[PDB]
DNA sequence: AGCAGATATCACTCAGCACGA
DNA sequence: TCGTGCTGAGTGATATCTGCTTTGGGTGGGTGGGTGGGTTGAGGCAAT
């Protein structure tokens, strides 16, 4: 009676609101022309209270009863457009309703894990975390059809779940039926059988906002039909569902605990990324004009760390690591990596930590390791079980997490050899090779690596050599591209510069604060420096939409300089080898990038020269 | 148990199946021949080509006589037309034309005193697949005909296994991917063959799952009607066994996307497909994607949630001398002559080892390389140990 | 679903007597 | 002392219903055991 009663107020309200019924028509026309998309439909929760509190209001805080009447709606409203002529029988026989969507503001239901209570259970919430851990995918059984071949006719079983259903039914199990009513044997029709895709996500609560001295707390979210590969571990996502409760939590006689409580898991509705900024033309305009200045490089390295005095070259090689150079791989099989590895070796208190946070923030993909932290398994792969399939799989590691990213490892030196064989397979091999508890597997890790370390003595030794100062292998030490040496000289004008550029830093205040006062979403669906945002805008339009080819100048150049270098009297800090002429192949590559330029020109090669020079003598 | 209206009619495709097996050519019809080669026991495995399936379809239509499109029927739900095409061979199998020793085989000897014992019974009956010597095998659609045609090959179309989901399941697909395990071929039991200590009667039993209940008590005329309690006791020599293969094929590398761990599926290999699966061979596997569900206390326990597996049916295989072969062993390197020639050397490894004293000068000519960072070592070990045919790369 | 213990309702054996032989 | 029922309650027996529990995995525990399985990773300790 009711059920029928918010079935035709949504009808009514999708009849309202012409955008959805457009919508559903795009999705079934582009079906039809040919890969597919999903019968999905994301709503305004705004509109919904705007034509009808009463409803909006029971989705908010009862959506199980709400939701199924809505989605019967849309369901109806889509098979009332269809028109195909000729209905498949995978078609007829397949159990397709559409699912509703959810987007706007969620006043006091847009949550955490750390604020998910018992008072917030059987409503839609929002939560917002990272992802941690992904179960494996795997089909559920909803729908069952069979034959008997002495009647002729098909018959069908529906089986529901805990989850699958947001309304408690009665169970069912798996068993497949086997004879008829009359008792006439039956064949299972598997090709016209519906199954569905499960998987199973832990979301944690973000490490900085947790509470001082607690750990972050997680909470268990079941995806299924099209959310179910959305989402990978470490990301960062906005998951829209309906907090639920399953199982008897000891009310029954084989518990005896008597202490224990119920589960709990979110039947996720909506997953929102928060990594790739949509690119407007006004933006690509403003990013074409400013790449047209012939000092763009200047500008852009100087927007990198404000906050940071001097180390103008060491912000120009993390730019061109950011942007990053052409990955060839050949047809003999050998592979060359575009990426470049930064090392920076000096004494305490040389803005290397400092330098390395603001990497780990304005780079899209990164991921923050120690030292003394790190191992070579939680760098590597972990092999573990899955807990809703009970199979044993493999839990990416720090690299593996960073594929096509960055990883800042501080305190390099500080490390074992054990663990530093794993990241000297990496560099060396760009894939890490895993033989354990009978899995073979190559797994890809194609990062940049940009690393902090202090020499042994603590202080950089000019008397000595280079090959004392630094403890760390000489093979693990070829691998990175540019390696910097950063001293602390004292000098008047230099300190004098130095403190005052920090004592003006530390006078900042936030906006809309008084002085003296500490320092402490609205909606879901949603020679100047540049701006973070326009620079991260700029990176990613520069490193997608170019792939900058070599010429004949840079070629004369880049020889030049290289024999040059390597058979000078002068000492270099570090020794010359073949792989720096593919170090400075990949500086000027990079630097193309920075122009949006489709070839290298002689001003890239003088710039990768420079840098190289830098670098190498000071 | 509500009931549906589908659009199939199994008995007009069934028609259609054995008027394909009957009148189609492409001499007399192919597929009566090969029939005709399986009766002489010549062959014991029939594959049914799905490009002929089309070309005959083509033809009836071009006749004017429309005829049910079995192409489609048969990709979208492939496990009920192996029992229809066994079905249609069993009901059309001729007469064989090479006499053969029927008295061997003991099959043959049981059916006929079955027989004799029926008759003396009435003057006062097994399955089909018992005495069924043949498998049947589906081959895809290739991509070359289904364009000649304007049509759609879902089943010759290349899958990566993330690419499989729960949608296609009861399907004929298609599988990219590369061998990572192969187990040893063992017996699988299809129906298994009692007997009874005092009545003197066979009875039979069909298998078509993970797990069986063996009988116990006799169930024949005889014994029901004279109330006499005979055991059931377990025969293989009569039973029917196939080979059985289970197989992992993984992902390939550049199937996987970015920051995400290759997957695994499954395949069973049943008939004479058997040991056509070697560990690190990168196959095309075409199958019938189906679920495995679980019996007993083990069904309930797991839910609505099923495992899967792939059932093969066909497998595609992927793929002044000195100084020239020294320069064309690592032709991307700079001109190392001597090195090059050392490793020709140790690649030939030329020697005469038969002292039998009862040692032997070693016969390889090992080399070591030894120099500082900069000179193209792994370049040499990498393309040596390529060219070699047993070459094997590690790492200390 | 299968298995082990148990209840209760199902027949069958020795028991013995009346008639007559 | 044979044959043919009629009586009969005793001594069965076998055709017939009433309650576990299991798989393996912490949605049974550590007053069921670790020689019935799980089991790779981190951590602290002593001999080295
Ligand atoms: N050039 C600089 N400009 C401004 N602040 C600086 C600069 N160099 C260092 N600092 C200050 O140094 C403080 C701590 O130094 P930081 O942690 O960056 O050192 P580090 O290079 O990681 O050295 P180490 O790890 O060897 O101690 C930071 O708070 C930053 O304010
Ligand atoms: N003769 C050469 N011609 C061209 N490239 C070369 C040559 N020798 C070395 N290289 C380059 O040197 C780069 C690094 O050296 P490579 O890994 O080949 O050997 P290696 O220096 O002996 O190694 P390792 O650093 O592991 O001891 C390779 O990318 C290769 O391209
Ligand atoms: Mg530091
Ligand atoms: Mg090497
Ligand atoms: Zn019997």
């Amino acid at each position: 009676a009711v059920f029928g009663d918010r079935v035709r107020r949504f009808q009514e309200f999708l009849d309202t609101f012409t955008s959805y019924r457009d919508s559903v028509r795009s999705i079934q026309v582009y079906n039809s022309n040919n890969n597919i998309l999903p019968h999905r439909i994301i709503i305004s929760l705004d509109d919904l209270r705007e034509f009808d509190r009463s409803f909006w209001s029971g989705i908010l805080v009862e959506p199980a009863y709400f939701i199924p009447p809505a989605e019967k709606a849309l369901t109806d409203l889509a098979d009332s457009m269809d028109d195909v002529p000729h209905p498949n029988a995978s078609a007829v026989s397949s159990r397709h309703p559409w699912k509703l969507s959810f987007k706007g503001s969620f006043g006091a239901h847009a949550l955490s894990p750390r604020t998910l209570t018992a008072q917030h259970l059987n409503k839609l919430v929002s939560v917002e975390g990272i992802v941690t851990k992904t179960s494996l995918v795997r089909p559920k059984l909803i729908r069952s059809v069979h034959y008997a071949a002495k009647t002729g006719r098909f018959h069908y079983r529906d089986y529901t779940d805990a989850t699958t259903t947001l309304t408690t039914r009665i169970p069912t199990p798996a068993i497949y039926p086997t004879e008829d009513t009359e008792g006439n044997k039956l064949t299972t029709e598997y090709g016209y059988s519906t199954f569905i895709d499960h998987q199973r996500i832990t979301v944690q609560e973000m490490p900085e906002m947790a509470p001082a001295g607690q750990l972050p707390r997680s909470i268990d979210v079941i995806l299924d039909d099209d959310l179910v590969d959305k989402t990978k571990p470490g990301d960062r996502v906005n998951v829209v569902g309906v907090f639920k409760s399953l199982g008897a939590g000891g009310m029954n006689q084989s518990n005896s605990n008597t202490l224990i409580g119920f589960k709990t898991l979110i039947l996720g509705n909506t997953v929102y990324p928060l990594a790739r900024q949509m690119l407007t033309d006004f933006d690509i305009r403003n990013i074409n004009k400013l790449s047209k200045k012939k000092d763009i490089f200047d500008i852009l390295s100087q927007s990198l760390a404000p906050s940071i005095y001097g180390h103008d070259h060491i912000k120009k090689a993390i730019l061109l690591m950011l942007m990053g150079g052409v990955e060839k791989n050949l047809e003999n099989g050998s592979h060359l990596r575009g990426d470049i590895n930064i090392l920076m070796v000096g004494d305490p208190s040389t803005a290397k930590s400092q330098l390395l946070r603001f990497v780990l923030n304005t780079a899209s993909l990164a991921i923050a390791t120690t030292g003394r932290g790190s191992s070579g398994v939680g760098l590597t792969a972990a092999v573990t079980t899955d807990r809703e399939t009970g199979e044993r799989r493999l839990e990416a590691g720090a690299m593996v997490l960073a594929d096509r990213g960055v990883v800042c490892i501080d305190e390099f030196d500080k490390m074992t050899d054990v663990d530093r064989v794993a990241i000297h397979e990496v560099m060396e091999q760009q894939t890490v090779t895993i033989a354990k508890a009978g899995i073979h597997t190559t797994l890809n890790a194609r990062c940049s690596v940009i690393a902090a370390a202090n020499p042994v003595f603590g202080q950089y030794d000019v008397n000595r050599d280079p090959h004392q100062n630094i403890a760390l292998p000489d093979s693990l030490l070829s691998r990175f591209d540019l390696l910097f040496v950063v001293t602390d000289d004292i000098n008047e004008i230099r300190d004098r510069s130095i403190s005052e550029h920090v004592l003006r830093t530390h006078r900042y205040l936030p906006p809309g604060y008084l002085e003296g006062e500490p320092v402490r979403s609205l909606a879901v669906g949603e020679p100047k420096l540049v701006t973070i945002p326009f620079l991260r805008k700029y990176v990613q339009y520069a490193k997608e939409r170019v792939i900058p080819q070599l010429t004949q100048e840079a070629i004369n150049v880049i020889v030049k300089n290289y024999t040059d270098l390597r058979n000078d009297d002068n000492t270099k800090k570090s020794p010359i080898t073949a792989r720096t002429l593919e170090t400075l192949i990949r500086l000027a590559t990079a630097h193309a990038k920075v122009r949006l330029s489709k070839t290298v020109n002689k001003v890239d090669a003088k710039v990768a020269a420079n840098l190289l020079r830098f670098a190498l003598l000071g | 148990l509500p009931s549906i209206q589908l659009p199939v009619d199994y008995n007009n495709l069934f028609n259609e199946i054995t008027d394909f097996l009957v009148t189609f050519k492409q001499k007399g019809p192919k597929y009566m021949a090969m029939l005709q080669k399986v009766a002489n026991r010549e062959l014991n495995s029939v594959i049914i080509d799905l490009d002929d399936i089309l070309q005959y379809q083509n033809e009836k239509f071009l006749q004017g006589t429309q005829a049910d499109d079995l192409v489609s029927a048969i990709q979208q739900n492939a496990n009920h037309f192996t029992e229809l095409f066994c079905r249609a061979i069993d009901n059309n199998m001729p007469l064989p034309t090479k006499e053969i020793d029927y008295k061997d085989d003991v099959l043959d000897v049981i059916l006929n005193q079955r027989r004799l014992r029926n008759e003396r019974m009435l003057s006062d009956l097994f399955p089909p697949n018992l005495t069924r010597r043949y498998f049947l095998y589906f081959k895809p659609l290739s991509q070359n005909c289904a364009r000649r045609y304007r049509k759609k090959a879902i089943s010759s179309k290349p899958l990566s296994v993330r690419q499989i989901k729960g949608d296609f399941l009861g399907q004929l697909i298609t599988v990219r991917g590369i061998i990572t395990r192969v187990s040893d071929v063992k017996p699988a039991v299809e129906v298994i063959a009692y007997t009874c200590d005092q009545c003197g009667y066979e009875v039979f039993q069909e298998v078509n799952s993970r797990t069986f209940t063996p009988l116990s008590e006799c169930t024949s005329e005889e014994c029901s009607q004279n109330q006499t309690k005979g055991q059931l006791f377990m025969s293989t020599r009569a039973s029917k066994f196939s080979a059985f293969q289970e197989c992992k094929i993984q992902e390939l590398s550049q199937q996987v996307p970015v920051g995400h761990i290759p997957r695994s599926l499954n395949i069973h290999v049943n008939g004479t497909l058997v040991r056509s699966l070697s560990p690190g061979d990168i196959v095309d596997v075409t199958g019938i994607f189906l679920p495995a569900p679980y019996t007993g206390f083990k069904a309930l326990k797991a839910g609505l949630l099923t495992e899967t597996y792939l059932e093969a049916q066909f497998v595609r295989q992927h793929k002044d001398v000195y100084n020239r072969l020294a320069k064309s062993i690592a032709p991307e390197i700079y001109g190392n002559l001597d090195v090059k020639k050392a490793l020709l050397l140790l690649l030939v490894g030329g020697v005469d080892k038969r002292v039998g004293d009862g040692m032997k000068i070693r016969g390889d000519i090992n080399v070591c390389l030894m120099g500082d960072p900069g000179v193209a070592k792994s370049q040499l070990l990498k393309a040596i140990c390529k060219i070699s045919p047993r070459g094997v790369y590690t790492t200390g």
